[PDB]
DNA sequence: CAGAGGAATTTCCCACT
DNA sequence: AGTGGGAAATTCCTCTG
């Protein structure tokens, strides 16, 4: 059977902004989902059924179908046009990738960033030429790996190519990640009613909201869009909990909640109280 | 003796400069007097006058060596920088509407400082100080498009490259002055300028308006150290405080200071502190004082809010 | 030092009356 | 429309780890 590609350590995808050319070389590599405060992955792949030697070539899609080259660029170690393009290392199966960089571009020069893409044929996919003119969003791409290895005959087969999940670029309020930093108060009585003032990452008075959860309970925080103070605070009322004589203290959860993209952000803890 | 005289200044803080990107039509600088309905604008006039005279206006820089600003002048009567007016009827009293004052960019601070003191020395007008010392050379009598030489010009570059470190393009100042009829012909006997109170760039963090927009408690122990969230308008971590103050009776003021640090401070918007301890922690009655945000740079402060002290 | 985060600069855009 | 103001975009800088 044709040997293939497995990405094992997905790219987190979320927290990590997409850097611009002159913000310098030391801009960072793309983070994997697994990683954390303590641990530090990195996109990883396995190329199961196949050790030899081999080539590996990443680069950057859209987001939806058809996976079209994107205007954005990778840039690091072995990067070049654009792309990504070195020899899989032939001791192991399993390769890791920590020096993905990915860098924006301006508005302005895009026209001539489709032009590389397509000047340099990079077209993972051969999506025809007519489909790569539209317009592209600039806040999220795909890492695609184009892996190529040895058939028996020692002629280079070059594997199927994988996408990734995708990668939202975090100086986007609407594709960034959702935090919520402090909080004034996190007690309030198990019969709601409570104001609380809490302060987060930029987000948006159109699209957010603040999600109370615990087992067989969900519920949403009470405010308005003038509520929210400078995109980077909220200020709403807690809202009436399951149990009305909930004597002895029961921690719920809290978090911020993004309608478009139904996501949520880490819980922060909340803890509703008798009386 | 003739000499010129400001009746109204610039308004001073208020006003946003304006990028070329832009474009005009933004505002006009307004006089200090620039009120509800009725607006004022910057005012002159010339006493002892002297039939017609010529009167121009440059942006000079606020530092202790007054020198030629790199942002420019726009509106009706500027040019190159410089606005142009005459008073020349039996009325001496001009005025300067609609000003614009154009930021310059920071990449751009030596190309037009440079070309801004040639054309000065040129035009002859007030390269004392300026520009170079001894550059004095004709005080007005600079002559129309009369060359200059290199006796100067490596002594502006001197200049217009040590003076584009220590520019602030955060503040300008407006310098007037006058030129006068002599020998007949046209404008040559300069008046002694006159310097402008500073004016503040509005879109300036240093110089934002500060302000109190909400306040999730408005009373506390007089014991204080009870935490508060205040949410204000764009402030520097760094160079913001929280005062708390009460005017007594003997022309007297107590004040008390929020305790926090930088990292009490939300992306500008927003600040974590812990009240202070109250005049007298023995009252009986709750005692009604004020709260303000100040900048420890300009000292500058905002509208007061009312704060409650309340017994232990 | 590299590079996360925070800010400062520059550009754009959108209510108004 | 010209004002007045906000936001975004793009750049720079500071401290962390």
């Amino acid at each position: 059977h044709a040997p293939y590609v497995e990405i094992i350590e997905q790219p987190k995808q979320r927290g990590m902004r997409f850097r611009y050319k002159c913000e310098g070389r030391s801009a960072g590599s793309i983070p994997g989902e697994r990683s954390t405060d303590t641990t530090k992955t990195h996109p990883t792949i396995k190329i199961n059924g196949y050790t030899g030697p081999g080539t590996v070539r990443i680069s950057l899609v859209t987001k939806d179908p058809p996976h079209r080259p994107h205007p954005h660029e990778l840039v690091g170690k072995d990067c070049r046009d654009g792309y990504y393009e070195a020899d899989l290392c032939p001791d192991r199966s399993i390769h890791s990738f920590q020096n993905l960089g990915i860098q924006c571009v301006k508005k302005r020069d895009l026209e001539q960033a489709i032009s590389q893409r397509i000047q340099t044929n990079n077209n993972p996919f051969h999506v025809p030429i007519e489909e790569q003119r539209g317009d592209y969003d600039l806040n999220a791409v795909r890492l695609c790996f184009q892996v190529t290895v040895r058939d028996p005959a020692g002629r280079p087969l070059l594997l199927t190519p994988v996408l990734s999940h995708p990668i939202f670029d975090n100086r986007a309020p609407n594709t960034a990640e959702l935090k919520i930093c402090r909080v004034n108060r996190n007690s309030g009585s198990c019969l709601g009613g409570d104001e609380i003032f809490l302060l987060c990452d930029k987000v948006q008075k159109e699209d957010i909201e603040v999600y109370f959860t615990g087992p067989g309970w969900e519920a949403r925080g009470s405010f308005s869009q003038a509520d929210v103070h400078r995109q980077v605070a909220i200020v709403f009322r807690t809202p009436p909990y399951a149990d009305p004589s909930l004597q002895a203290p029961v921690r719920v959860s809290m978090q911020l909640r993004r309608p478009s993209d139904r996501e949520l952000s880490e819980p922060m803890e909340f803890q509703y109280l008798p009386d | 003796g003739p000499y010129l005289q400001i009746l109204e200044q610039p308004k001073q803080r208020g006003f946003r400069f304006r990028y070329v990107c832009e474009g005009p039509s933004h505002g006009g600088l307004p006089g200090a007097s620039s009120e509800k309905n009725k607006k004022s604008y910057p005012q002159v006039k010339i006493c002892n006058y002297v039939g017609p005279a010529k009167v121009i206006v440059q942006l000079v820089t606020n530092g202790k060596n007054i020198h030629l600003h790199a942002h420019s002048l726009v509106g009706k009567h500027c040019e190159d920088g410089v606005c142009t007016v005459t008073a020349g009827p039996k009325d001496m009293v001009v005025g300067f509407a609609n000003l614009g004052i154009l930021h310059v960019t920071k990449k751009k601070v030596f190309e037009t400082l440079e070309a801004r003191m040639t054309e000065a020395c040129i035009r002859g007008y007030n390269p004392g100080l300026l520009v170079h010392s001894d550059l004095a050379y004709l005080q007005a009598e600079g002559g129309g498009d009369r060359q200059l030489t290199d006796r100067e010009k490596e002594i502006i570059r001197q200049a217009a490259v040590q003076q584009t470190k220590e520019m602030d393009l955060s503040v300008v100042r407006l310098m007037f002055t006058a030129f006068l009829p002599d020998s007949t012909g046209s404008f040559t006997r300069r008046l002694e300028p006159v310097v402008s109170d500073a004016i503040y760039d509005s879109k300036a963090p240093n110089a934002s308006n500060l302000k109190i927009v909400r306040m999730d408690r408005t009373a506390g122990c007089v014991t204080g150290g009870e935490e508060i969230y205040l949410l204000c308008d764009k402030v520097q971590k760094d160079d913001i405080q929280i005062r708390f103050y009460e005017e007594e009776e003997n022309g007297g003021v107590w004040e008390g200071f929020g305790d926090f640090s930088p990292t009490d401070v939300h992306r500008q918007f927003a600040i974590v502190f812990k009240t202070p301890k109250y005049k007298d922690v023995n009252i009986t009655k709750p005692a009604s004082v004020f709260v303000q945000l100040r900048r420890k740079s300009d000292l500058e402060t905002s509208e007061p809010k009312p704060f409650l002290y309340y017994p232990e």
